[PDB]
């Protein structure tokens, strides 16, 4: 056992996202140029 | 965003009943009250609500630092102003909440003259 | 180079105040603590500072291999000195490192008698 059977509680007991992200992307379609 | 007065986090809008008049709650004059460890209230600030019990920038909307607050509407300080006398300025009882997330209902309170309970047209959980 | 003692990677030198005297660490019996995945610490080994709360040579300089290794301002084995009880032996907190090279900061913990922070004053990079 551990300490993360609080993440036991975070079964069919949990419902919610919210999220932002997709930044290191735009660098690499800055970088969609030149990768060789 | 909505500096003063605006509904981002959906304060307050709802269908309310009333338990002596039978309509939404008209113009109803807001004392806030604060729930406390000993189940007593204390008053925060006055305001008087639209005809649907809606009462909304008593402060800044972000600028109000979060806490134990409410948009309450009051038997004390409406009914008041109709000269019949109330009894419940607040009513010490238990409240819980926030088990794993936060979501909208905010307190609108039964129009009775002496009590209220909570009266509201219910939500489901939706952003 | 320094066996035994020695400030060749500048382990500690440092102004230290304290949280119930008002003082720098004065001769702080060391408990080190190694901070492991599941956030639980272990102790090390024995000692005593400075005035300063200086404490050098537990072990030799450059055949201690490196590792997850301090020099802790204890709470629990200082303030026993003293006859007060502590709390924290350790302090399950996260602590992050390392990216784009080594510098040189070292954990002088706040002498409380429960508890600590870290207390030290702040040093620019500088070789």
């Amino acid at each position: 056992d551990s300490g993360y059977e609080v993440h036991h509680q975070k079964l069919v007991f949990f419902a919610e996202d919210v999220g932002s992200n997709k930044g290191a992307i735009i660098g690499l379609m800055v970088g969609g140029v030149v990768i060789a | 965003g909505p500096t003063g007065t605006g509904e981002s986090k959906r304060p307050l809008m709802v269908k309310v009943l009333d338990a002596v008049r039978g309509s939404p709650a008209i113009n109803v004059a807001v004392h806030v009250f604060r729930k406390a460890a000993d189940d007593t209230w204390e008053p925060f600030a006055s305001g008087k609500t639209s005809e649907s019990g809606e009462l909304h920038g008593l402060t800044t909307e972000e600028e109000f630092v979060e806490g134990i607050y409410k948009v309450e509407i009051d038997t004390k300080s409406y009914w008041k102003a109709l000269g019949i006398s109330p009894f419940h300025e607040h009513a010490e009882v238990v409240f819980t909440a926030n088990d794993s997330g936060p979501r909208r209902y905010t307190i609108a309170a039964l129009l009775s003259p002496y009590s209220y309970s909570t009266t509201a047209v219910v939500t489901n959980p939706k952003e």
